[PDB]
DNA sequence: GGGAGTAATCCCCTTGGCGGTTAAAACGCGGGGGACAGCGCGTACGTGCGTTTAAGCGGTGCTAGAGCTGTCTACGACCAATTGAGCGGCCTCGGCACCGGGATTCTCCAGGG
DNA sequence: CCCTGGAGAATCCCGGTGCCGAGGCCGCTCAATTGGTCGTAGACAGCTCTAGCACCGCTTAAACGCACGTACGCGCTGTCCCCCGCGTTTTAACCGCCAAGGGGATTACTCCC
């Protein structure tokens, strides 16, 4: 199919014809269908290693919805380039301040 | 004791607890809590109480309840954290109303 | 849903164990009246015996409490289960302590054992037990939230 | 019903094959691929409005505009090793 | 990352430790007492507790 | 339903918020708030169900809702 | 001889209070952290200073990326069509769920020194 | 007073039991790119264009420091309000109870083949 001749695992022909369905522009270059699958691919392989040392690191083999929301709210990159986005089972990561405890 | 009982009752004992400790140890055991916590049936049941006031036989869905009661248990939450930074930013470790304000016209509440 | 989610159960042996009463009773009605010549012999034949455990208990168990007891017994026994059906006021409760202490007493075997006896019984049965074979240790469950 | 179930299990094999998953947790990527996927796409457009238009280059530059520079390069890189292996 | 996974490796060795201190203790504490059954004291104890 | 949110809950939900000391006057202009934002948001989630005039409301219309109103919500 | 509404059966399925509970919400207060009022202080800006000073002001000679045109070719729309990525019941077994077990240290009370 | 014992116990992690969960297996099933053309539009030269770069250099008006000098946030203090936790009390859903309809159909009846 289109992921063997695109040597990619993210389907792309799907999404090129949500995209082509889209119709964004007079002029869409059909030329890379996989663009924003690959990048979408990249995310969320990053996001997935952050959840899967976080569920390592309290010996949870499956991912908790709170570990997930502690992988993406520990970095300043993935906080700064998306921060208004109120996930599902929350949780803030601990803080506390110099004067409420010695 | 009350009435017949494991022999002598009042094993209670005098053990009342001081302030502070305690509320950091509740404040510490909250935190990690990460479900819902205010009763879900009284939510809905007020929802449909204000929601027959634009049309009746609107209808709902699980989904939807669920959402909006997500919506407005994630969104108050970072109020009470803008309301405490606020506070305590004065010589007030306690609330009152000046600090929720001050974070309601620095949020653009508008 | 929820006629299709619950018919996910169905019933498999005994709707072939219905076919011998079908029929015109096929030649199985004359085999339950055999049957049960047969059962009332083996019932009043099989572990009748008067072999109780008149240890650990205060008091003594009534001829009809002694009679049914060994029931009891057998079906513990003969790794079998029953059903008790009696008139309130002879005493079950006393049948359950005994057997208990017969437990106790010929065997060694105590166990926690549970008891499903409705709220206003509770009691009934606490004082019950303490009145006889108090030599087990009872607890019981009132306060669920802490205590 | 095309979703990424499949391909979400996939990253999840090249990335944590060890690692199990929820029952809701695939909506939530899947949430993320087709959110983030329309939100790039509609800067991309209004991007594309002001200049005359009637592709590879679009994407990566509608990527770089906003999207951060640390996750641009790499999605450079790998939408020019995407568009190579197409065409080849 | 990095620094997440070797706090994860500090955490199992630790979690190791405790495992293993934990099972020790355990063993111990099991072979230490089996007095439960033995129908001799039982007669003792049936009476106290009447 | 004025009560809904009632003191209990709204003391938990307010140490969840981490607050040393929570006084007694202060749950009133909360509840005030949170009941114009939930009037608000019901308010878009009806003008929405008529979109089509869908004779019931369902989680793409709250998050529809909750999306254009600036306060995006993600689990979904 | 043989099949389909009508009569009938199935098997809970409705219906609404209706007892009997165990989880929560709304009480009262001794003290007790928590907020608030007074007084000095000290330091560090508000200013009115004498003194340089750096963007303004006015005009210039172009010039280097910008505004801009054919145009023509690399490239965006194009519909057959088929087997493949994948989407859907299903069905198992251990990761997770919840609670007791006991050492370390968290923490507060009764002393020792 | 610092330090030691002495106990409730959070936390750790392990159990210990119950279950439901990702994905494979069977079924099939909808579209991506080949295969080509229609046109088209966006960069290759060509012309140009237009005010920006930097320049000229006084000239007030920012740079810019300093002594009077006092204003009030904060150091302490006293003065003193009502948050918070132990013991009680009043709602609240939920499991059933009870019994008269629920409803597609096919399998006696009778009308169709
Ligand atoms: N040995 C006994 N002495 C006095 N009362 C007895 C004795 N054995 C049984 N009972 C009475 O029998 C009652 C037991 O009731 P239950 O076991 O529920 O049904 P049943 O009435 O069939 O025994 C108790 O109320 C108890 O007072
Ligand atoms: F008759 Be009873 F209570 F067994």
């Amino acid at each position: 199919s289109r992921s063997a001749k695109a040597g990619l695992t993210f389907p792309v022909g799907r999404v090129h014809r949500l995209l082509r369905r889209g119709n964004y522009a007079q002029r869409i270059g059909s030329g890379a269908p996989v663009y924003l699958t690959a990048v979408l691919e990249y995310l969320a392989a990053e996001i997935l290693e952050l959840a899967g040392n976080a569920a390592r690191d309290n010996k949870k083999t499956r991912i908790i919805p709170r570990h997930l929301q502690l992988a993406i709210r520990n970095d300043d990159e993935l906080n700064k380039l998306l921060g208004n986005v109120t996930i599902a089972q929350g949780g803030v990561l601990p803080n506390i301040h110099q004067n409420l405890l010695p | 004791a009350r009435k017949s009982a494991p022999s002598t009752g009042g094993v209670k004992k005098p053990h009342r607890y001081k302030p502070g400790t305690v509320a950091l140890r509740e404040i510490r055991r909250f935190q990690k809590s990460t479900e819902l916590l205010i009763r879900k049936l009284p939510f809905q049941r007020l929802v449909r109480e204000i929601a027959q006031d634009f049309k009746t036989d609107l209808r709902f869905q699980s989904s939807a309840i669920g959402a909006l009661q997500e919506s407005v248990e994630a969104y108050l939450v970072s109020l009470f954290e803008d309301t405490n930074l606020a506070a305590i930013h004065a010589k007030r470790v306690t609330i009152m109303p000046k600090e929720i304000q001050l974070a309601r016209r620095l949020r653009g509440e508008r | 849903l929820e006629k299709d989610q619950v018919d996910n159960s169905a019933a498999t042996f005994e709707r072939a164990g219905d076919f011998v009463h079908t029929q015109n009773e096929n030649r199985d009605d004359i085999k339950d009246v055999e049957e049960d010549a047969e059962t009332k012999v083996q019932e009043e034949q099989l572990s009748v015996v008067d072999v109780p455990v008149p240890s650990l208990l205060r008091g003594n168990l009534r001829t009809y409490q002694k009679q049914g007891l060994n029931w009891l017994a057998s079906l513990y026994n003969n790794h079998t289960n029953g059903i008790l059906a009696d008139e309130m006021g002879l005493g079950k409760t006393i049948q359950t302590i005994s057997l208990l202490a017969y437990l106790a007493c010929e065997k060694e075997n105590w166990g926690p054992h549970l008891i499903v006896v409705p709220t206003s019984v509770l009691l009934n049965w606490e004082m019950e037990f303490k009145r006889f074979a108090p030599g087990f240790k009872v607890l019981t469950y009132y306060g669920s939230p802490q205590q | 019903k095309e979703t990424y179930s499949s391909y979400i299990y996939k990253v999840l094999k090249q990335t944590h094959p060890d690692t199990g998953i929820s029952q809701k947790s695939m909506s939530i990527l899947n949430s993320f691929v087709n959110d983030i996927f329309e939100r790039i796409a509609t800067e991309a457009s209004k991007l594309a409005a002001y200049n005359k238009k009637s592709s590879a280059r679009e994407i990566q530059t509608a990527v770089r505009l906003i999207l951060p520079g640390e996750l641009a390069k790499h999605a450079v890189s790998e939408g020019t090793r995407a568009v190579t292996k197409y065409s080849s | 990352m990095e620094n997440t996974m070797k706090v994860y490796e500090k955490l199992s060795k630790a979690e190791k430790k405790r495992k293993i201190i934990q099972e020790r203790i355990r063993k111990h504490k099991e072979q230490e007492s089996q007095h439960m059954l033995t129908q001799e004291e039982r007669l003792r104890i049936a009476k106290e507790t009447e | 339903n004025i009560q809904g949110i009632t003191k209990p809950a709204i003391r938990r939900l307010a140490r969840r918020g981490g607050v040393k000391r929570i006084s007694g006057l202060i749950y009133e202009e909360v509840r005030a708030v949170l009941k114009s934002f939930l009037e608000s948001v019901i308010r878009d989630s009806v003008t929405y169900t008529e979109h089509a005039k869908r004779k019931t409301v369902t989680s793409l219309d709250v998050v529809y809702a909750l999306k254009r109103q600036g306060r995006t919500l993600y689990g979904f």
